[PDB]
């Protein structure tokens, strides 16, 4: 049973701060890569960041850095991303993913949550 | 970093056309793609990992290829269960990108 | 033919410029012998390395070999006084110390010119029959306790022993070397063990001759050494031990492809990457460790460090052939890491493999290995002359590994060229071989084990398929090239001709408002190198903790815009030194006199022209802030030495205090500080070695013009060239300052006893009362009542104002203070009784430490420089305190002690600093007057005058 729950997903307003949530089941998560992947409505798949649960921490985009913070808890086997300065931009679904034992991978996703950024 | 294109923005083809999507890479990539498949509304399903090994549970009528910096994939025979929104991956430890979408729609 | 011979090697391969004789011989009892005989050398030494180590002790008794070597210096059958090997060695102006590798026990002294067989007849009996007290047993492993609880907290060590921990646990490289007081007593009669006992089972088990190697150094002829070895040595028992192998490596897979999260102490950030190989030292020929180490440790252009600095990733790099044991080694690549560096490990390991495949793709470079063939001939060619008694301990060590007609080339020459063997180590650099290890304070928290040893606090977890496959496909990366020619590699070492008129002692030969340079020629070394020392003076250099603290980023960041142009030339014996002081900046460039203009430039040029990258400043600005706050874990008897220096001194400024001012170095404040500091100037030089006197004028010239044409340099005015003074104490007080260590459960303590200024009455005075003191300091205070390990009594010379001190650090409350003046009233008795006779046994053992040549041209160069620094310029310093130094009456000393240092004496000015710990506020000991308590510094020494300065000659 490997699936990816993705959760704290809601409304923001402008400058203020989400703090997402992609709960692990079925494997440990210091064994594969964890990703964050983002699609806003009517675009295509965008890449967020990436946290590698045992170390070497965090690599993001160029369109995030600065304002995304991807953290993790091997003891509770969850990965998390807290966004800040959230941009009407950043209005997307964020998909969560575990990479395969491969150089190109993210074989199993999540159900994603809903970021709304707006009034 | 490095940006994916595609090979279509869409395309129309019937029940047994064969279908070759197209993406190109801007500098060498040694393998390390991937193609996913995303029925609308759900996430997207892994289909090809390493630019070429079929990943298991996969219908076998998908296959990868690699020519330097083109990558192309080609269903043999589309079906129902594969009309769909189709997009490409990057993989390096560099900043992963994605392509613009390959839109196969099916005609009847 | 002698017997007690096997077989003498009388053609020991030597470098030409080397003026001693050598002979290497094998006794028939196994030991490897080398003689050196120097007529010249004012300190005999000998040296002898047993190739039994810790490895070798038993699994229930951890650290035995070295508990023995602490245990041997305290008696044999013949010599049982438990202070007769190190006294016999102190009145005679000598010095012994040994040390228990993993495969060796190495002993090794130095002693007077003329009392070597004395000594060495004592030595010898360590290996025949020794006593093993066990009134001794009980103490002495006091000492070694203390020596693991001064290495508990230091980070160098808990990664040392957490390496061993990792692997296969039964094997013998998880073994404790060092042992505290629980593997050594607590344990063994805890367990009914005869630890003295397992001693003599591990003495007269291990100790064969077949596992021995003697070299001895003298000035005594070879067939004096030879009859003076076999007389003493030829009588050791051989045993036919066999060589302790470990061909089994200790990382099987089970370790392999393993990542290991530490937390350190200080608030550091490292990254070390561990690749087992096999043993290679039977390849010495062609030592294909040092070819890939040369060019992963690489730091010039287009190097694999050179590039990790474009990325803002890593700060040092080191690489290369890790020394092991018989039968395996490792292959390092470890590295500092930035703030984000520590973020992208993956990005660092992939790009060291983009690298490897670098060297893999365009195959072994002969032209590579040919090079290190020509630089290490030259640098061979040219060694420096060695002290004796490291050189013994060094030769002794090697003489297990090597024929003894190719000891002295082994470290240094290469012969054959093997791409075979390049190939196999290269071909085991795998990611599939790999071991990462990752030390950072941001994993404190997230440690599911703990080491049993030292309590450091890790987590262990195993690299994923997916990072591993990824760095199987290491790509060729642009940016990675091969370095090209070392075109540092001096071309002319012409020995310029010495002039008539040469001087002895550096000569003032420039006295501008400028510049002030001190020259002389080498006329005793006649080597192709030369010493160039600048001290620039800039008040601006330590005005205020603002500007002390871009005095350092500035020389800091210098340094990395130069250290691709000065790899090459360090890898030709062309090394530069440039540091800020409280005076200013501290330039010295030695080596090599062929291209050594052309490195001083660069360097004075880039000094004047200098543009500050924003992204290595702030890098370099967080390392020097964990720098700062990174002395909190220092062991705590240097910070009493810290405290005392800024007492004493007229103005310091504390580590906390450059830390909360480095907030307010910005870089447009730095830029603008580089014009200020670079304003005015006054170059006190130093130019000593293999150069005319026109060319020093003229060396001097292009630091002068390059500053002035770049800089715009202003000449400073001489009544701004102010040194600090000392604060000058006042009779009869005895001031305390205390203050808390916050890491370790030991106390520091130094207790200064100022006398007065420097004088050659004076000088001399505490010179032969420091050294009649010497021994039974360390005898009492650490072999007999068992203190600590850091046991020190010696003279303190500082700005020109002296005083005798006592530095130990302890697991006892400065208890520590009585002691100290309960020994001085055991030495006061002892001169009253001391004989005339073992009175200037002392003096001419004085006579011999202060009149010792400077047998390297490094060592006369800092010997003068030290004298210039100090304002002094006593330059014949030492036959002109000698002179009075035989003039001295035992009456002469005990009204010195009477007078300065007793505890009733009139002018005692007695000053101590004690680093507490955590949680601590039958020879008698003297009454104690009641101190006054030192509140602050400031206040301090706000009420006391300050000593004047010594007026130069």
């Amino acid at each position: 049973e490997v699936q990816l729950v993705e959760s704290g997903g809601g409304l923001v307003q402008p400058g203020g701060s989400l703090r997402l949530s992609c709960a692990a089941s079925g494997f440990n998560i210091s064994s594969s890569s964890i990703h964050w992947v983002r699609q806003a409505p009517g675009k295509g798949l965008e890449w967020v960041a990436s946290i590698y649960s045992y170390s070497g921490s965090t690599y993001y985009a160029d369109s995030v850095k600065g304002r995304f913070t991807i953290s993790a808890d091997t003891s509770k086997n969850t990965a998390y991303l807290q966004m800040n300065s959230l941009r009407a931009e950043d209005t997307a679904v964020y998909y969560c993913a575990r990479h395969y034992s491969a150089v190109a991978g993210l074989d199993y996703w999540g159900q994603g949550t809903l970021v709304t950024v707006f009034n | 970093d490095i940006q994916m294109t595609q090979s279509p923005s869409s395309l129309s083809a019937s029940v047994g056309d064969r279908v070759t999507i197209t993406c190109r890479a801007s500098q060498s990539v040694s393998s390390a793609v991937a193609w996913y498949q995303q029925k609308p509304g759900k996430a997207p399903k892994l289909l090809i990992y390493s630019a070429s090994s079929l990943y298991s549970g996969v219908p076998s009528r998908f296959s990868g290829s690699r020519s330097g910096t083109d990558f192309t994939l080609t269903i043999s025979s589309l079906q129902p269960e594969d009309f769909a929104t189709y997009y490409c991956q990057q993989s390096y430890f560099n900043p992963i990108t994605f392509g613009q979408g390959t839109k196969v729609e099916i005609k009847r | 033919n002698n017997p007690a011979i096997k077989r003498i090697g009388n053609h020991i391969t030597k470098s030409p410029e080397d003026k001693r004789e050598y002979r290497g011989l094998e006794l028939a009892n196994g030991i490897k012998v080398l003689l050196i005989s120097d007529p010249t050398t004012d300190k005999s030494s000998a040296a002898l390395d047993v190739h039994i180590g810790s490895l070798s002790d038993p699994p229930n008794i951890a650290g035995l070999s070295h508990f023995l070597e602490h245990m041997l210096f305290l008696g044999t059958k013949k010599y049982p006084k438990e202070n007769e090997y190190s006294q016999f060695l102190s009145e005679h102006a000598g010095s012994s110390n040994a040390f228990t590798s993993g495969e060796h026990t190495n002993y090794y002294f130095d002693v007077s010119h003329e009392h070597l067989e004395g000594a060495l007849d004592r030595f010898a009996q360590f290996f025949l029959s020794p006593l093993f007290d066990e009134s001794a047993k009980d103490r002495e492993v006091n000492a070694v306790d203390s020596e693991h609880e001064k290495n508990v907290m230091n980070d160098a060590w808990r990664l040392f022993q957490l390496e061993k921990a990792t692997g296969n646990p039964k094997h013998p490289f998880s073994k404790f070397g060092t042992g505290n007081k629980y593997t050594l007593e607590t344990r063994p009669n805890q367990e009914g063990i005869d630890v003295r006992q397992e001693l003599l089972k591990f003495h007269s088990a291990y100790y064969s001759s077949n596992l021995m190697a003697v070299v001895v150094l003298g000035r005594e002829s070879l067939d004096d050494l030879t009859n003076l070895v076999v007389k003493l040595f030829s009588e050791v028992e051989n045993k036919n031990v066999p060589l302790p192998e470990f061909p089994e490596h200790p990382f099987q897979e089970e370790h392999l492809k393993q990542l290991y999260k530490i937390v350190p102490i200080k608030d550091i950030r490292n990254l070390y990457v561990t690749f087992p190989i096999p043993d290679l030292q039977k390849y010495y020929k062609s030592n294909p460790g040092h070819y890939l180490g040369h060019l992963i440790g690489h730091e010039g252009p287009g190097s694999l460090l050179s590039e990790l600095k474009s990325k803002g990733w890593v700060n040092t790099l080191v690489g290369g052939q890790k020394e092991g044991a018989r039968g395996f080694m490792f292959f390092i690549i470890n590295v500092d890491l930035t703030e984000e560096g520590l973020l992208h490990v993956e990005d660092i390991i992939l790009h060291m493999f983009q690298y490897i495949q670098k060297l893999r793709a365009e195959g072994p470079q002969e032209w590579v290995f040919q090079e290190l063939k020509d630089l290490n001939a030259v640098a061979f060619r040219f060694k420096d002359k060695e002290r004796p008694r490291g050189y013994t301990s060094k030769i002794a060590g090697i003489l297990h590994y090597y024929p003894l007609e190719e000891v002295l080339t082994a470290e240094y020459l290469l012969e054959e060229f093997r791409p075979d063997l390049i190939e196999m180590v290269l071909d085991k650099l795998r990611p599939e071989n790999v071991r990462v290890a990752i030390v950072s304070k941001s994993f404190e928290g997230k440690t599911d084990r703990t080491e049993e040893w030292y309590g450091t606090q890790y987590k262990q977890e195993a690299i994923p398929d997916e990072v591993i496959k990824k760095w199987q496909n290491a790509d060729l990366n642009g940016k990675f090239k091969l370095p090209t020619k070392n075109e540092f590699i001096p071309t002319n070492f012409e020995i310029l001709p010495l002039e008539k008129e040469a001087t002895p002692y550096p000569a003032l030969i420039k006295d501008t408002a400028m510049s002030k340079l001190w020259f002389k020629q080498d006329d005793k070394f006649f080597l192709p190198k030369a010493n160039l020392n600048f001290e620039f003076f800039s008040p601006f250099a330590y005005v205020d903790p603002l500007h002390s603290n871009m005095a350092y980023l500035y020389l800091e960041l210098l340094k990395d815009s130069l250290n691709e142009y000065a790899y090459a030339a360090e890898l030709a014996g062309l090394s530069y030194d440039l540091q800020n002081t409280i005076y200013g900046m501290y330039l010295s460039v030695k080596g090599y006199n062929d291209k050594q203009p052309i490195l001083l430039k660069k360097i004075i040029e880039k000094m004047a022209t200098f543009e500050i990258d924003e992204k290595r400043f702030e890098i370099i600005k967080e390392a020097y802030m964990r720098s700062l706050n990174n002395f909190r874990a220092e062991q705590p008897h240097q910070h009493a030495m810290y405290y005392l220096r800024l007492l004493m001194t007229e103005v310091a400024w504390t580590k906390d205090e450059l830390k909360e001012a480095l907030d307010d170095v910005t870089l447009p404040r730095l830029k603008a500080f580089i014009p200020q500091l670079l304003s005015r100037l006054h170059i006190e030089a130093l130019l000593h070695g293999n150069i005319t006197k026109q060319a020093a004028l003229g060396i001097m010239q292009m630091v002068e013009d390059t500053l002035i044409e770049h800089a715009h340099t202003k000449p400073l005015l001489p009544s701004q060239l102010v040194r600090y003074r000392e604060v000058q104490l006042p009779d009869r007080g005895w001031f305390v300052y205390q203050q808390r260590n916050e890491v370790h459960n030991n106390s520091g303590i130094e207790i200064y006893y100022q006398t007065d200024m420097q004088s050659t009455s004076e000088n001399m005075f505490l010179e032969l009362f420091a050294q009649i003191i010497s021994e039974p300091a360390f005898n009492t205070l650490r072999t007999k009542e068992q203190l600590g390990y850091i046991v020190f009594s010696g003279p303190r010379r500082a700005n020109g104002i002296q005083g005798l001190r006592f530095i130990i650090q302890s697991e006892k409350p400065p208890y520590l203070e009585s002691r100290v003046e309960a020994f001085l009233i055991t030495m006061e008795k002892s001169i009253e009784d001391m004989t005339e006779e073992a009175f200037q046994k002392h003096i001419q053992a004085l006579a011999i430490r202060r009149l010792d040549k400077p047998k390297k041209l490094s060592a006369e160069s800092a010997k003068y420089w030290g004298e210039i620094i100090s304002q002094q310029y006593n330059f014949d310093r030492d036959n002109t305190e000698v002179a009075y130094l035989k003039t001295l009456t035992k009456e002469d000393i005990i009204k010195f002690y009477k007078e300065m240092l007793a505890v009733d004496a009139p002018r005692r000015h007695k000053v101590s600093v004690h680093v507490l710990a955590r949680e601590m506020d039958l020879s008698q000991a003297p009454a104690l007057p009641q101190p006054e308590v030192i509140q602050n510094m400031t206040e301090f020494k706000r009420g006391l005058p300050l000593f004047p300065l010594v007026k130069p000659h």
